[PDB]
RNA sequence: AUCGAGAGGA
DNA sequence: CTGCTTATCGGTAG
DNA sequence: CTACCGATAAGCAGACGATCCTCTCGAT
């Protein structure tokens, strides 16, 4: 506890002392004759997809809420059809460092008529060793 | 991860700074630079013989760099060049272009005060090219006329000879980019000054900070401008179907449009005057692609925003090339975490947390000594701590240890490299910024610990100047044994 | 601050230059309760909560009565303003609206993100200030006034009343720097320019005590630089000025000066014809303040005094924009008419010109050269209620 | 040694380097009232011979320029008369070692 | 701080039209040498002339303020030992209660 | 993580140079360019696998050398080249 | 005075006093402010100046220069600051925060410049000190060719002491039955009495010790003995008389030559500059000079034989040890001092945060600019 | 002209002691070779660390490396890891 | 002021002296005065000291101030470090500033002087005056990313 | 991924 | 809170 | 006496400004 440290009772930590929920939100739109699409991706002459597993996405290209996400797991599967010289991947993975459970998923539309999505992921965070106070 | 060179390899010894000649620029290049376009010759997505390519680097990850071959990750990018019809001033040298034009008169182009003056005699003998030019300037800035003849030093009369026609020399001023003076108005054209330096005697160069072969005033103002290659101005962004080029590419387009804005007035419909209006903008862009911080106007739109960059502000101090990417680079094999202090550690020790240990690696050569522990290390793999990822073979091929079919095997031969996790008692550099010392930069011993902090000894608190109030701290890991020495011995 | 910008400031900024060249002349403004016309659909009453989820802008439509009912654009509405609706809603109503009862709003909102307008602080105009100058400076004291109006465009005509020559330095002249001008003018010429000709009446506007000889002695060297110019007509004449100014003048440069002293020289007080003594007293008051600090009877003016500083808040903040934005909409209709000479309204300009500024920080649209950049409108911050 | 007691008109300083090999040094009396080399800070300066120069220049293996320099109109250097090439030796006292040798070529 | 607010800013016009209708000699008709016992009057830093006996002018102003007839925002700065009286109606001054 | 200019300076104090070349070459960027023995710049066309290095204009075939410098340096020198300045690199100790 | 009233009231079981007694955290001011009173707050040197022209806050009258009106907090942090007090204290605190964020700013501009001005300055090999051009700066690093790492503070006995106390200490007169080495101190002491070949060697010792005292006092006019110097002789001596376990009751086995011609031949072996030519070996002498004062000094026939009695076996070791340690203290050709010299000044520069002379980083800003525009100029005439 | 130079074995002005930097990269340059399965010139007393061996080889003066010490003018002095004294 | 000075008995006794302290500076005319000791008069203006008493006095005077900057704040930095800094300033001939005007024009190789403040121009005139960079200094070898002539790389190992 | 802004950590 | 440039003044030469 | 040249004094203008770090937002 020397030099601006402190010792924290683990026992108290476990009964609930400084425990916290943490929520994060992920977002996506479509296009700006050429429109982006929401779907669980595949190869498709694309051979430029992300690293993690899309396996948590159903058919709309989104995760369901009950599921559990961790590491490079894809959250929003979304493909973009390009001619040009088919469908190039534009999927947003879960944050490199983050983990936890999907809380709510919002499917809506914007002023222009774009398929619009907001995914909320939730983690519980316990007072760990290097946490500031 | 490169190739094999009949050309030897050697340390750089000397660095010579000079200037570009029309002779060089036109022979050093392979590109021609004709059209102000970039790509799509009527929709045709390729390269085009205009600005990007004709014997230069490619974009679609192709070895089509013209026998330059081999991979973007190899071709430095030759270069070509852009034929400026009308001569064009240089930006950073406006100061000196004036200065020299204040030291040399008109018509013949000759030194103003020879050895005949008994003060200039203290300039042609002094060492250094820098202080010499500062000496001459002080004397030949008052005197105007080229002089008839004219002493004779030393002594009485009447006179001797040297050569020249006695015309008056103007009082030159700075007007944005042009040079205008008064005689007793006439503006000094770029064509007018090039012709003054195209001649000029051989002992006129050396007399004032210049060189016969390396740098001439006839090169100081720009005959033929060099065109920088693609690896200096990259491409796309957020499309893969809707372009999105850099920004030095935009400014070269502005010069190219202005260059064949004059030839469409020389060999085509030719007005006599108000064509000087176009000579300012073609000079302005080469005066703005090289610098944009002087006086008058900045720049702005397109296909982008404002103002502008213009090389120099890639060079200027902090976050630019020298002080940001050369003197202090960002580097691999490093880690950062909040520190907390440990009394049950030894002074020279540093608690590296487990997950960081699984991340950072040290290349170890397979030597008959370590095999027994090193092969176990391959078998443990990049998940369990005393393990390893990446195994490097004879031909420099990369075994990724966290994918692949043969990874729960691998018989390690001699002289193979194996990148391993960090194990206990390895020597690592461990600093805290702001780094005020040697002693904010100390080697440490490793003991892999649980929990996410870097653990370190309370008595090493002082030389790093740290609290536990949330101070984060950096750690660097060597990669050569020699370095591993130079860490624990220095 | 936002309620004053809607319930009035909006009104009067519309007027003024609205009248056009027939007579397209603007009038009242009706302001809706926040709506959003979404594509292939109806006009919808957008509540706070809906805006944030949907990445929309909680803005209402402006309507303005034009002359020989019309949509001008969309104004971002400050929450718990005026009609965030909300500012009407009872506690129970708030929960059903899925909006927090502890929410106090502040913050309206753009592209679904909540945005706060940050109070800006500058030095107040229309105050007389005296400033003792450094050592290598020829001038010793300077009386400065950032004269600028309150209801009529944005003209910042800064005026300096300098007092050259150090203590010791012989003959301390006083000159003043006028706006459109180029050189400095002795004050005795300024007065004579306004219409006060006889000295003594000059020093009456300045010095307000017959006994006070010390000040009067201070002004003796000024008069000496005057009696080159001993009549009104020639006092407007010594505004020249210098090297070359067109050439063809005399009767044209006199009328040039005769405007600068009414339109530019102290733009407050007034800007019209029949006022000359209203200003010369004020000018005399400046000289009184400048010399009152040169005799060291009163202190040099404090720069950090909070009562001579003003805060530009969300209201008059939006004013700055709306003035500029409304004039760009105005001078677009003037150019649509020009090509007509035989609908027209570009409502997006005001709509997106407010949104852009309120989204970024660059308070002034696409120019950014206005160094207001300083993160005017920041992204709320909701880590804890107290923050 | 010229000993003027007020000032020199610049038309006179240009007739100084006009008689080689002889040298003339102009000295003001306001600068000569007290001896500067007597002062606490100033240590003893000792001019050395051209034969000892080469001895310094070879035995420390230096270049003409590479030596620490002293000014031509330097207060001490004027007091001993140093032309270009002429080097001084300076025996300053130090809290690290009793003595320390310093050298300055006159530029 | 907790108590502080920003001035919203009223129309200056009813103050002007009040003063000139309660003594207050306009600036044009002012003669400095024969009325030195004069408090000059400022409104948003505009010199609207001079007032003789401001003592009773003050207590009438302060009462109108405290009653409501003059917007309670408007600050009324009487200088005793400088012979000035300034009335400010700007939109940005910071004020507090007490 | 950035190994700042201020951080370099501490490694210099320690006299550890082999580490500073490790940190500024092996980590970060290292690049293998190709200089003309005569003209001195980066003109040489790397016709590798075919042994050819024919730098035209100077008509060089044999007198061409390989060097190890950071890509930032190559970026620096190119930028200078484009700004009409020759930053030449020479192979031998003497001039 | 209020402080020191609270200082001599804190009992020995008082924890705050105990951490101060340890030097672990805190000091006297910390005590004074917490228990007694927090004192007079200051902004820009001067005590709280008027804002409200002629008064500090509108809670006071004008022209009030008394203590509380101009920002003196009579109460301690335990007692509580008052309404006014608190704002005053706030005004002070704020300046602290302000200048900190402007100090490190001004320091890191110092530090960077220093570092960039010295940089390439290293030793080498000719043990001198030079830059990239090979333009020499120092001919011997730090004027003595010693690394600062090894160096330590050591009193120079020759510098202090009375002319009466000095002889007593150092003079060995064999021709003088009241100033000879007692036959209890030396094996030969009684036979050494008289002798004219050993009273030209002792007169050689005592005369150099007196040339030293006139030489040191000419250097250190301060009268200060204690000076940074390599090799701790005091500790080599304490190592000698505990390694060889010497009783202080039986006489030495040293000769008078052993000592006197010992120290003079060790002096020859304290190499720093090595060149066998005239000029180098002349600077070799002019680098060891202070450390040889100090060793004679110390050691001194009288010292060695009477103060800390030494045997011939021990003394030969001591002499061997000093030469050994001395060669370890030399700067290593290659030491980069450029940086090291900057770093050593730029670091405490950062650790400066707040009586008329300009001081601190602001001054240091003039010094490193060679400023013609210096704030506080001053003659100091004697 | 290549070449000379060079400064003979007689008249050595340089410290006969091995410098801490000379030591650190002697160990360094050897541990580079030791790590890479190369002949060892001492008996290995149960130590396996490639830098640990270079230390033992140094204690017994069995390292065949030769220092070139460069003096500003250009001159160099050659010293073997046998003539040099390790004393740090 | 307090002085420590030798008594005829041998010891240093405390002998207090009278010392005058001034708010102005003109050493050219103050030491020339009858009464004061013109072998002890000191100024806190090392710039004047230089001008009057020679470059070498300029050193120590500049040292005394670097010293008082440090020691006034209860710190001690070892002589060699200040003494180095000080002397770098002095060895060019006059008082060389630790700013871009001083030590950046001083004939040093361009690349090294690049990595400072006037980055671009330094390169420019280097192209104009045909500067030959020596490449034996620190920054030059950092730019080219090579074994820098520093400690370790000051010499060169062979077989 | 680049540029431009602000918020916070030591 | 600083170096460089321009203008003005006193001095010498024809 | 007038004109030219040199020297000094005053007035105007430039090139940087702690190190690293983590996040959020908007844009051709
Ligand atoms: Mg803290
Ligand atoms: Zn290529
Ligand atoms: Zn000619
Ligand atoms: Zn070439």
């Amino acid at each position: 506890n020397q030099e601006d440290s402190m010792i924290m009772n683990q026992s108290s930590i476990d009964r609930g002392l400084f425990r916290s929920l943490f929520f994060r939100s992920y977002m996506d739109q479509e296009k700006k004759s050429i429109t982006e699409t929401f779907e669980k991706p595949q190869r498709t002459n694309t051979l430029r997809m992300k690293h993690g597993t899309y396996d948590k996405l159903d058919d709309d290209g989104l995760i369901a809420p009950g599921v559990r996400v961790s590491g490079e797991d894809v959250i929003i599967g979304k493909t973009t059809p390009i001619s040009p010289d088919s469908k190039r991947d534009a999927s947003t993975p879960l944050r490199s460092t983050e983990n936890g459970i999907v809380d709510q998923v919002l499917v809506t539309t914007n002023q222009d008529g774009l398929k619009f999505v907001k995914v909320r992921v939730r983690t519980t965070k316990i007072p760990q060793i290097g946490d500031k106070f | 991860g490169q190739q094999y060179s009949s050309a030897p390899l050697r340390t750089v010894k000397e660095v010579q700074f000079g200037l570009f000649s029309p002779e060089e620029v036109r022979a050093i290049s392979v590109a021609k630079i004709r059209f102000p376009e970039t790509m799509d010759e009527t929709q045709t997505r390729a390269k085009i013989g205009g600005l990007n390519d004709p014997r230069l680097g490619s974009i679609d990850r192709n070895l089509k760099c013209q026998t330059c071959q081999e991979g973007m990750n190899e071709c430095p990018g030759h270069f070509g060049h852009i034929d400026l019809a009308k001569p064009v001033f240089h930006v950073g040298f406006i100061a000196k272009i004036k200065k020299v034009c204040e030291c040399v008169c008109m018509h013949c182009g000759k030194l103003l005060l020879d050895e005949h003056n008994e003060l200039m005699r203290q300039a042609l003998a002094i060492k250094d090219s820098k202080k010499r030019f500062a000496a001459i300037w002080t004397l030949c800035k008052t005197k105007m006329v080229c002089e008839t003849d004219v002493p004779s030093e030393d002594d009485p009369t009447q006179l001797v000879s040297r050569g020249g026609c006695g015309n008056t020399q103007p009082t030159i001023r700075k007007d944005g980019l042009k040079l205008v003076g008064s005689w007793k108005l006439r503006v000094l054209s770029t064509e007018e000054i090039l012709n003054i330096f195209k001649h000029i005697s051989v002992k006129d160069f050396t007399s004032l900070g210049f060189n016969e072969v390396f740098s001439r005033p006839e090169w100081m103002i720009l005959t033929c401008l060099p065109v920088p290659p693609p690896p200096v101005r990259p491409s796309i962004s957020f499309n893969e179907s809707q372009r999105g080029e850099d920004d030095l590419t935009f400014k070269l387009a502005d010069i190219l449009k202005a260059n064949i804005s004059l030839e469409t007035l020389e060999h085509n419909g030719a007005p006599h005057h108000a064509i000087e209006e176009a000579e300012s903008l073609l000079q302005f862009h080469v005066a703005t692609y090289m610098d944009n911080d002087i006086a008058g106007q900045p720049q702005a739109l397109q296909k982008s925003g404002r103002p502008v960059k213009s090389i120099r502000a890639r060079l200027k101090g902090k976050e630019g090339r020298i002080r940001g990417n050369l003197m202090g680079k960002r580097v691999d094999f490093s880690a950062r975490t909040v520190i907390s202090g440990d009394p049950n550690l030894e002074l020279d020790q540093v608690g590296v947390p487990k997950s960081i240990a699984k991340t950072l690696t040290y290349p170890e050569v397979v030597t008959p000594y370590n095999i027994d522990r090193l092969t176990q290390l391959v078998r443990n793999g990049p998940n369990e701590h005393p393990g390893a990822k990446y195994v490097i073979r004879d031909s420099g091929d990369r075994i990724d240890l966290r994918y692949s079919k043969r990874a729960g095997d691998i018989q390690l031969q001699y002289g193979w490299k194996v990148e391993r996790h960090i194990m206990d008692n390895d020597p690592v550099l461990f600093n805290r910024q702001p780094s005020l010392h040697k002693m904010s930069m100390m080697a440490h011993r490793v003991k892999v610990i649980p929990y996410s902090t870097f653990r370190l000894n309370l008595s090493v608190t002082s030389p790093y100047n740290a609290d536990f109030d949330g101070d984060e701290m950096n750690l660097h890991v060597p990669q050569s044994e020699e370095t591993r020495a130079e860490l624990s011995q220095l | 601050s936002f309620n004053q910008f809607v319930d009035y400031t909006l009104q009067d900024i519309i007027c003024e230059d609205s009248t056009l060249i027939y007579e397209i002349s603007f009038g009242k403004i009706y302001v809706t309760k926040p709506m959003v016309n979404e594509s292939d659909g109806v006009t919808h009453a957008l509540y706070p909560q809906e805006a944030r989820l949907r990445n929309l802008t909680y803005s209402s439509g402006l309507f303005v009565d034009v002359k020989k009912k019309v949509f001008i654009g969309r104004l971002p509405i400050m929450l718990r303003s005026k009609n965030c609706y909300l500012s009407e809603a009872t506690e129970s109503d708030l929960y059903k609206l899925k909006e927090c009862p502890f929410d106090m709003g502040g913050y309206f909102i753009i592209n679904g993100s909540e945005k706060v307008l940050i109070a800006q602080e500058r030095s107040a105009g229309n105050i007389v200030q005296v400033f003792k100058k450094a050592a290598p400076s020829p001038i010793s004291h300077v009386a400065e006034i950032r004269s600028a109006l309150e209801k009529g465009s944005r003209f910042i005509s800064t005026l300096q009343v300098k007092l050259y020559g150090r203590e010791g330095s012989s003959a301390r002249t006083i000159k003043a720097t006028l706006p459109y001008i180029k050189q400095d003018i002795p004050i005795v010429i300024i007065f004579r320019a306004l219409g006060i000709i006889p000295d003594g009446e000059i020093l009456e506007h300045i010095c307000y005590d017959v006994n006070d000889w010390q000040m009067l002695e201070m002004l003796k060297p000024c008069v000496e630089d005057g009696f080159v110019i001993q009549d009104r007509e020639t006092a407007l004449d010594f505004i020249g000025r210098r090297g070359t100014a067109l050439g063809i003048k005399k009767e044209k440069r006199i009328q040039y000066a005769k405007d600068i002293l009414q339109k530019e020289f102290l733009p407050h007080i007034t800007q019209l014809e029949g006022f000359e003594s209203r200003k010369a007293f004020f000018l005399g008051y400046m000289i009184n303040r400048l010399l009152l600090c040169a005799l060291d009877r009163k202190d040099q003016d404090d720069r950090d005094h909070f009562g001579k500083k003003r805060l530009d808040l969300a209201g008059p903040l939006l004013a700055q924009l709306f003035k500029t934005l409304f004039k760009k909409l105005t001078k677009d209709i003037f150019r649509y008419m020009q090509r007509t000479v035989e609908l027209a309204i570009n409502a997006k300009t005001i709509t997106s010109g407010l949104k852009y500024a309120l989204a970024t920080g660059n308070w002034g649209e696409q120019k950014k050269a206005m160094s207001s950049r300083a993160g005017v409108s920041q992204v709320l911050n909701r880590y804890t209620y107290s923050s | 040694i010229f000993v003027y007691q007020n000032n020199i008109t610049p038309s006179a300083m240009k007739l100084v380097p006009s008689i080689p090999p002889a040298t003339i040094e102009t000295f003001n009396e306001a600068a000569l009232v007290v001896n500067i080399t007597h002062h606490e800070l100033v240590p003893k300066h000792i001019r050395l011979s051209s034969d000892e120069k080469r001895e310094l220049l070879k035995r420390y293996r230096l270049k003409e320029s590479q030596l620490p320099r002293i000014q031509r109109a330097d207060p001490v250097a004027l007091y001993l008369g140093l032309k270009r090439g002429e080097v001084v030796k300076i025996i300053r006292k130090s809290e690290t070692s009793g003595r320390y040798a310093s050298y300055r070529i006159c530029m | 701080s907790l108590m502080s607010c920003i001035s919203v800013g009223t129309d200056p016009m009813p103050i002007i039209t009040f003063l000139s209708e309660w003594g207050m000699e306009p600036l044009e008709d002012y003669v400095p040498h024969q009325s030195p016992d004069a408090t000059r009057v400022f409104v948003n830093g505009v010199w609207h002339g001079v007032h003789r006996n401001p003592a009773r002018l003050m207590e009438t102003l302060r009462t109108l303020r405290r009653k409501g007839d003059i917007n309670p925002e408007v600050s009324m700065i009487r200088d005793i030992r400088e012979k000035e009286l300034k009335i400010f109606t700007d939109a940005g001054r910071v004020y507090r209660p007490l | 993580l950035r190994f700042g200019e201020m951080e370099r300076d501490c490694m210099i104090a320690h006299g550890a140079a082999s580490f500073l070349k490790e940190r500024l070459m092996e980590a970060s960027d290292a690049f293998r360019v190709h200089i003309c023995g005569i003209c001195g710049l980066m003109t040489v066309i790397a016709k590798l696998n075919h042994n050819q290095f024919e730098c035209k204009g100077c008509d060089n075939k044999i007198d061409i050398y390989q060097i190890h410098i950071p890509y930032a340096a190559k970026l620096l020198f190119q930028e200078l080249m484009a700004m009409n300045i020759t930053p030449r690199l020479y192979t031998d100790r003497s001039r | 005075k209020a402080g020191r009233l609270a200082e001599v009231n804190l009992k020995d079981l008082n924890n705050v006093k105990q951490m101060v007694m340890a030097g672990s955290k805190g000091s006297f001011i910390n005590i004074a402010q917490m228990s007694a009173c927090v004192g007079q707050q200051s902004v820009e040197g001067k005590r709280i100046a008027f804002g409200f022209v002629d008064r500090t806050l509108p809670h006071f009258s004008k022209d009030d220069y008394s203590p509380e009106s101009k920002g003196f907090v009579e109460n301690s942090y335990l007692r509580g600051l008052t309404p006014q007090e608190f704002f005053f204290h706030a005004m002070g605190g704020r300046e602290g925060l302000i200048d900190t964020a402007v100090k490190t700013a001004e320091t890191g501009y110092i530090q960077r410049r220093l570092v960039k001005a010295l940089e390439d300055i290293m030793v080498h090999y000719d043990n001198t000190t030079r830059n990239s051009l090979g333009n020499v700066i120092q001919f011997i690093y730090g004027e003595d060719g010693m690394d600062a790492a090894h160096i330590e503070k050591q009193s120079l006995d020759t510098i202090g002491g009375s002319d009466a106390a000095f002889e007593k200490r150092y003079r060995v007169d064999l021709l003088n039955t009241d100033h000879t080495l007692d036959p209890s101190l030396l094996e030969s002491g009684s036979e050494i009495l008289g002798d004219l070949k050993l009273q030209v060697l002792l007169d050689e010792e005592y005369k150099q010790l007196v040339k030293d005292r006139k030489f040191l006092r000419e250097v250190f006019v301060d009268g200060e003995a204690n000076w940074p110097l390599p090799v701790n002789i005091r500790r080599i001596i304490q190592n000698a008389q505990q390694t060889f376990h010497i009783d202080h009751t039986k006489p030495s086995d040293l000769t008078i030559k052993d000592i006197v011609l010992g120290v003079k031949d060790l002096q020859e072996n304290l190499l720093v500059l090595r060149g066998k030519n005239e000029i180098i070996q002349n600077a070799q002498r002019d680098a060891v000079t202070l450390f040889c004062c100090l060793l004679r000094s110390r050691l001194a026939t009288r010292r060695v034989l009477q103060e800390y009695r030494l045997t011939k076996q021990a003394f030969d070791w001591v002499l061997s040890n000093i030469e050994a340690q001395f060669l370890r203290s030399v700067v290593h050709p290659g030491e980069m001092v450029g940086v090291l010299a900057a770093q050593s000044i730029g670091e405490p520069a950062t650790q400066m945060t707040l009586k008329k002379v300009t001081s601190g980083v602001p001054r240091l800003k003039e010094i490193l600019n060679v400023a013609k525009n210096m704030k506080t100029p001053s003659l100091t005439v004697y | 002209t290549l070449k000379e130079k060079a400064i003979p074995k007689d008249q050595r002005a340089t410290t006969p002691y091995m410098t801490k930097y000379e030591r650190a990269r002697i160990l360094g340059t050897r541990a580079l070779q030791i790590s890479m399965n190369a002949p060892v010139f001492v008996d290995l007393e149960g130590e396996t660390d490639p830098l640990r061996i270079a230390m033992k080889e140094l204690a017994e003066k069995k390292i065949p490396l030769v220092i070139r010490r460069y003096l500003p003018d250009g001159s160099f002095e050659d010293w073997s890891v046998e003539e040099l004294i390790v004393d740090l | 002021y307090d002085r420590k000075v030798p008594s005829p008995t041998g010891e240093y006794v405390k002998e207090p002296e009278w010392v005058l302290e001034t708010d102005g500076v003109n050493l050219s005319e103050v030491m020339t005065v009858p009464g004061i000791d013109p072998t002890r008069i000191y100024t806190n203006s090392f710039i004047d000291i230089m001008e009057v008493l020679g470059i070498e006095a300029g050193r120590a005077a500049l040292y005394k101030e670097v010293y008082n900057v440090i020691a006034s704040d209860g710190s001690y930095v070892n002589y060699r470090h200040m003494a180095l800094l000080v002397d770098v300033m002095t060895t060019q001939g006059g008082l060389t500033s630790v700013t871009r005007h001083g030590f950046n024009r001083s004939n040093t190789g361009a690349l090294m002087r690049c990595s400072f403040e006037e980055t671009v121009e330094i390169l420019f005139e280097a192209g104009a005056s045909a500067e030959l960079d020596d490449c034996r200094g620190v920054s030059e070898n950092v730019i080219l990313g090579q074994m820098a002539p520093i400690g370790t790389g000051a010499f060169d190992v062979m077989i």
